[PDB]
């Protein structure tokens, strides 16, 4: 109730809809499992990490076989062969390939980690902000109103469950800027004027719930002839 | 033939990229410009192969007088073995500016469209009317992200030279980059480590769920730990685990 | 058109990023931020624009009784745009700067071809109708070797700038869902001063 | 060049992948939303020029 209240709805409207939160809860968490075995290519950024690795040590063992301008790519054939004074010559290109390759490995292997490191700071941050509090920003924590988060561990990754909060079946209405009576003006404290045809209301932001036009939740601040638009009915109190 | 205009005294003409672009004949006084003739690369585009066994050819940047539906001219190249329709699905193999291309059973094809960015809507806007929600739902996303890779060590002896003596000696002429390559290794070994226990461990206290598994109704036996299988994993967890496998 | 270097076409054209531009403008004028979390719900414009100052914490009736004043200056403000953009020389040095970079990259790639690299020539042409197999490998080697090294320097020159391209893209996409779809209260993260919209 | 060995797959795979990032970067940048809105006719916001 108060995470609902913190996206701008009132606590009745949780205490009134538990059974219905709680059952749409656990359709979604039930939903979850299928979702990520029906997927083919769901965790696709755990794998990558893992084929990349495979294949530069594989790259880098199936460099050794190379004669890089040499009679042979083995050194105990050229020692069993051959005196100290003409193997030197054939050594010495073996070495300069190993160490270009050894040096290229290297080089990747940084640019690789660096990227690596970026990623791990951005989990990082999402967890201290998303897990551990309600986020505001949009987009950082799922779609929609966010609610909470349940993290889990994978291999090589985490994995976060946004919860979030969507609206749905909206309608038309009609709506004022303002409410003139007795030559003042009445602006909403918290929510918009409403008419549904014939009656006028007041109502919150992001659920339906009309309430009647008091001088409890409104304010009068002003005169009726500056706002443009204003619409004259009776004020109760 | 050659627009260029060439005093008495020349003979070749160069670029800025310093090649030869402009000559003279030897018999005939008469400049002639030189192109080089056409050359490209071949894409091969395909769905899986237990779907069909057919292809398309895509010849990157070249006319198609140069090389049925085998003539189809984009901004990408020349495209082969594909049918262009008026029609627009959401792209599902990328090819150039715009085009993509499809396996559909029209039979069985493959067909090359213009993508569709979305479905048109237009939202009726007025000054004096408003739209209001009267109820909601709950939604559950996923997200993974990486945090840490494997760390590896390489010894320069036995790589490079195994147990050969000589080789040692002749290697140890050339310096000490064994000694950056082992520096740059272990900092990267001890960044994967710091990743993991930055990422994992936010707090200092170990808490622990209560016995009694009752929250007002709410369900969370799918992401609490599973007692009965011996590494504690949540089902959910499980599944993570025998989906990544090397 | 070079030795072997080819250009790629973006997928997407102009005119399919201006389309999700105009689109995403006309979202943002007639729904305000409702359509970022959701379906699209109607509203008028000062209404909206009240709400918003309501968000950085002034009451509505500031706005219901200045709305002339505040369009006026709007107005203003957006005409100023285009003379400011215009006068300035270096407004746009950061797009030009990789177009110079690409460029420059290329054409240093391009001229590389021209050493010999303690060779006779540079030519492969020329080394083929002058000599024969058995003394022409000791030229063609170093030629390999030099443009081998050339190549691999261009690709990582290439990746580092990508990275930072990356970084840059990343941003882009932060700063144009939280200020774009929604009001953001984090200090000089979209502007100077109270942020209302982008 | 035969000799030295697999240099050019390396080069290849790595400017492949930078071609399918510079792509997905605008794909991320540009492609917010699934739906293409348009502006009413009548351009009237309560005195507001666009
Ligand atoms: C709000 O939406 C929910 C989700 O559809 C509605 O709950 C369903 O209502 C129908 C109509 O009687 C039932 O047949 C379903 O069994 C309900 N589903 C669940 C999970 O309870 C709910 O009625 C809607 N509220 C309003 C006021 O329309
Ligand atoms: C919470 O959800 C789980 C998952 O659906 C429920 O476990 C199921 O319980 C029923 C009834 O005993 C069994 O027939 C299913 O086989 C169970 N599923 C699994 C995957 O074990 C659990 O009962 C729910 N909790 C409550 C209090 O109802
Ligand atoms: C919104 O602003 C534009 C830009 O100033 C206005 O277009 C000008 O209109 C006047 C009067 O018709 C012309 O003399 C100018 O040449 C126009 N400028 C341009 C750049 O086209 C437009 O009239 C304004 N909208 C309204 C409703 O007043
Ligand atoms: C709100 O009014 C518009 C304009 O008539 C209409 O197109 C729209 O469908 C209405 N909303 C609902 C939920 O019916
Ligand atoms: C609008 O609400 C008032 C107040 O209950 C009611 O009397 C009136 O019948 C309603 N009008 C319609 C069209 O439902
Ligand atoms: C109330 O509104 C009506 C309709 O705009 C108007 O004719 C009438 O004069 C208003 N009442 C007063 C006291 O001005
Ligand atoms: C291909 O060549 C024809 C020959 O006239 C020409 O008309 C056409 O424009 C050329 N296409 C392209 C893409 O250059
Ligand atoms: C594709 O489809 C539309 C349908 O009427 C047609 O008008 C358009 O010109 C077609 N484009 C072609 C054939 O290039
Ligand atoms: C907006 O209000 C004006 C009043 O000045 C009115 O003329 C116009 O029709 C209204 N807009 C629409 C779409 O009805």
């Amino acid at each position: 109730a108060y995470r609902f209240n913190g996206i701008g709805v009132t606590q009745n409207v949780l205490y009134e809809n538990q059974k219905l939160i709680a059952n749409q809860f656990n359709s979604a968490i039930g939903k979850i499992q299928d979702s990520l075995s029906s997927t083919p290519s769901a965790l696709g950024k755990l794998q990558d990490v893992v084929n990349h690795n495979a294949q530069a040590l594989n790259t880098l063992v199936k460099q050794l076989s190379s004669k890089f301008g040499a009679i042979s790519s083995v050194l105990n054939d050229i020692l069993s062969r051959l005196d100290p004074p003409e193997a030197e010559v054939q050594i010495d290109r073996l070495i300069t390939g190993r160490l270009q390759s050894l040096q290229t490995y290297v080089t990747q292997q940084l640019i690789r980690a660096a990227e690596i490191r970026a990623s791990a700071n951005l989990a990082a941050t999402k967890m201290s902000e998303c897990v551990l509090g309600q986020s505001k920003r949009v987009d950082f924590c799922g779609k929609g109103y966010h609610l909470m988060s349940f993290p889990q561990s994978a291999p090589h990754g985490v994995v976060f469950l946004h919860v979030t909060y969507v609206p749905a079946q909206e309608k038309n209405f009609t709506t004022a800027p303002a409410i003139c009576h007795d030559g003042k003006a009445h602006f909403p404290r918290e929510g918009v004027f409403v008419s549904n045809g014939t009656h006028w209301f007041v109502t919150q932001r992001n659920f339906y719930e009309p309430q009647i036009i008091t001088t409890d939740n409104t304010f009068v601040s002003g005169n009726c002839d500056v706002v443009i638009g204003i619409v004259n009915n009776t004020v109760y109190d | 033939e050659s627009n260029k205009k060439f005093l008495p005294f020349q003979q070749f003409g160069r670029d800025i990229a310093d090649t030869t672009d402009a000559v003279r004949d030897p018999q005939t006084l008469e400049i002639l410009d030189i192109t080089p003739c056409s050359f490209g690369g071949v894409s091969v585009i395909t769905p899986g192969t237990n779907t069909s066994n057919q292809v398309a050819v895509l010849y990157q940047g070249v006319n198609c007088t140069e090389v049925g539906s085998n003539v189809f001219q984009t901004r990408a190249g020349c495209l082969i073995g594909a049918e262009y329709v008026n029609n627009s699905y959401e792209c599902d193999i990328p090819i150039g500016a715009g085009i993509c291309a499809s396996y559909q059973t029209q039979s069985q094809s493959i067909i090359a469209y213009t993508m569709s960015l979305g479905a048109e809507n237009s939202v009726a806007y007025s000054n004096n009317s408003i739209a209001i929600p009267t109820n909601f739902t709950i939604s559950v996303t996923t997200e993974i992200l990486p945090v840490s890779m494997t760390k590896t060590s390489v010894d320069c002896t036995m790589y490079i030279c195994g147990d050969s003596t000589e080789c040692s000696n002749l290697l140890l002429q050339y310096g000490s980059f064994c000694t950056q390559l082992k520096r740059a290794l272990t900092g990267i070994a001890v960044e994967q480590d710091k990743n993991t226990q930055e990422v994992f461990a936010q707090v200092k206290q170990i808490y622990k769920t209560p016995p009694i598994k009752y929250f007002g109704g709410f369900n969370f036996s799918q992401i609490l730990p599973d007692p009965s299988k011996p590494s504690k994993r949540s089902p959910i967890e499980d599944l993570l685990f025998n989906k990544v496998t090397l | 058109k070079f030795n072997g270097l080819t250009v790629l076409p973006p997928l997407l054209t102009d005119e399919m990023i201006a389309q999700y531009t105009s689109a995403l403008l006309a979202g943002t004028i007639t729904s305000g931020w409702t359509f970022g979390a959701g379906p699209a719900l109607q509203i008028p414009f000062p209404m909206q624009m009240a709400y918003r100052f309501n968000g950085i914490g002034v009451t509505q009736n500031v706005l219901y009784e200045n709305q002339k004043l505040i369009a006026n200056q709007f107005n203003s403000a957006i005409g100023k745009i285009q003379d400011s953009l215009s006068s300035t020389p270096s407004a746009l040095g950061k797009l030009q700067d990789v177009v110079n970079h690409n460029a420059q990259a290329l054409n240093t790639l391009v001229k590389q071809l021209s050493s010999k690299f303690g060779a006779i020539s540079s030519v492969l042409n020329d080394i083929l109708s002058r000599l024969d197999p058995p003394e022409a490998e000791v030229q063609i080697d170093r030629l390999i070797t030099g443009r081998l090294q050339s190549l691999q320097t261009y690709v990582t020159q290439q990746l580092i700038r990508a990275a930072e391209i990356r970084a840059s893209a990343n941003l882009a996409a932060t700063k144009m869902s939280e200020c774009v779809l929604g009001q953001s209260k984090r200090v000089d993260f979209c502007g100077k001063g109270y942020h209302l919209m982008s």
